[PDB]
């Protein structure tokens, strides 16, 4: 009778670029929903599939708890069916999506005076990216058609930029750190109940 | 109960094809990649081939290059793989690997591969 | 491509005793490492993904580290039932390439 650890992703003291979001896997344990949807603290709290509404009596074969921050504008990016920079080149979601999306303001911690620019995120890309696709590749994007040879002139851009994130600037400029669980059921376990 | 089964081992002459497939139940067959391994009769693993889970992009290695072709039908929960001109080095057992996680499942649609199959016997000789 | 170096290829223990086992990269490949077990006749079977997650159903004596080009893996509790052949594997790039391997035999 082991609670799940929620305070490692929620309660995380470093956050992770879009880019690089971050995974945690959850199982074995006694996870309790109704602290998280009924704490009033977060802002935005939409789940597709499942409903919130005290659901808390299902099984599930695997937990994955992945986590980033982004600005604010950004936010309404994070769901199905949704265009943009960060849903084409930086976090993608299924069309069949089940799961919940879990976003609260961060300016408290994420902005920081005259710029915090530890978050970036990536401007171009050749095509669109796959559910749950991560890219961390660093090679400069090529507007033109002369080859760049690996330097950054005419028609040769890196393709990361990173945010400019300060205390002062509207709801729409500011962090907001998003948290997405996603529920996987496998023909064995069913290990993560949580009643 | 999640179960993964091959089917097309034999014998075969040198320079001719073969056929194999890989059957699964227990879960959702077009979220996920699949793979391709081979073991040599007293050697280690070796990597064949990876298809993606909507079938946009195939790779193989490059010691089957240009004569082995790896498809998947989800319609039907099945992946297929065809041998062209073979030789005597592709005697091994394969196995139909099943990738752990949805979709690209975290990176570049690459990640671990936690099902396998029994895997099937295939020798080339004369 | 990426050279996946699996060395020694042989290890002696006896039960009770702490086992590591090491993996080497050629490039970076970030935490993008798996590791197989494997007994004579039978399919391999996964223990750790992603260089630090184990698998349901692993008992929780297995723990394996490292990120970039090195890795490791450590049992901690050798047991009757833990002699086989070690596998690892990058999942970063085509074409995923396996190791050696590393066979872990009795001590008399
Ligand atoms: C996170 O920290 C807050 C502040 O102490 C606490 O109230 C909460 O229970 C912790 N866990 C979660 C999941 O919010």
């Amino acid at each position: 009778t082991n609670l799940c650890p929620f305070g490692e992703v929620f309660n995380a003291t470093r956050f992770a670029s879009v880019y690089a979001w971050n995974r945690k896997r959850i199982s074995n344990c006694v996870a309790d929903y109704s602290v998280l949807y009924n704490s009033a603290s977060f802002s935005t709290f939409k789940c597709y599939g499942v409903s919130p509404t005290k659901l808390n009596d299902l099984c599930f074969t695997n937990v994955y708890a992945d986590s980033f921050v982004i600005r604010g504008d950004e936010v309404r990016q994070i769901a199905p069916g949704q265009t943009g920079k960060i849903a084409d080149y930086n976090y993608k979601l299924p069309d069949d999506f089940t799961g919940c999306v879990i976003a609260w303001n961060s300016n408290n911690l994420d902005s920081k005076v005259g710029g915090n620019y530890n978050y970036l995120y990536r401007l171009f890309r050749k095509s669109n990216l796959k559910p749950f696709e991560r890219d961390i590749s660093t090679e400069i994007y090529q507007a033109g058609s002369t080859p760049c040879n690996g330097v950054e002139g005419f028609n040769c851009y890196f393709p990361l930029q990173s945010y400019g994130f300060q205390p002062t600037n509207g709801v729409g400029y500011q962090p907001y750190r998003v948290v997405v669980l996603s529920f996987e059921l496998l023909h064995a376990p069913a290990t993560v109940c949580g009643p | 109960q999640v179960q993964l089964q091959e089917s097309g081992g034999g014998v075969v002459q040198p320079g001719r094809s073969l056929r194999l497939s890989c059957a699964a139940s227990g879960f959702t067959f077009s979220r996920y990649g699949m793979h391709w391994v081979r073991q040599a009769p007293g050697k280690g693993l070796e990597w064949v081939a990876v298809i993606w889970y909507d079938g946009s992009n195939k790779y193989y290695a490059d010691s089957v290059k240009g004569r082995f072709t790896i498809s998947r039908d989800n319609s039907k929960n099945t992946l297929y793989l065809q041998m062209n001109s073979l030789r005597a080095d592709d005697t091994a057992v394969y196995y139909c690997a099943k990738q752990e996680g949805t979709y690209c499942s975290g990176g570049s649609c690459y990640s671990g591969l936690d099902y396998w199959g029994q895997g099937t016997l295939v020798t080339v000789s004369s | 491509d990426i050279q996946m170096t699996q060395s020694p290829s042989s290890l002696s223990a006896s039960v009770g005793d702490r086992v590591t086992i090491t993996c080497r990269a050629s490039q970076s490949i970030s935490s993008y490492l798996n590791w197989y077990q494997q007994k004579p006749g039978k399919a391999p079977k996964l223990l750790i993904y992603a260089a630090s997650s184990l698998q349901s159903g692993v008992p929780s004596r297995f723990s394996g580290s490292g990120s970039g080009t090195d890795f490791t893996l450590t049992i901690s509790s050798l047991q009757p039932e833990d002699f086989a052949t070690y596998y690892c594997q990058q999942s970063y790039s085509t074409p995923l390439t396996f190791g050696g391997g590393i066979k872990v035999d009795i001590k008399r």
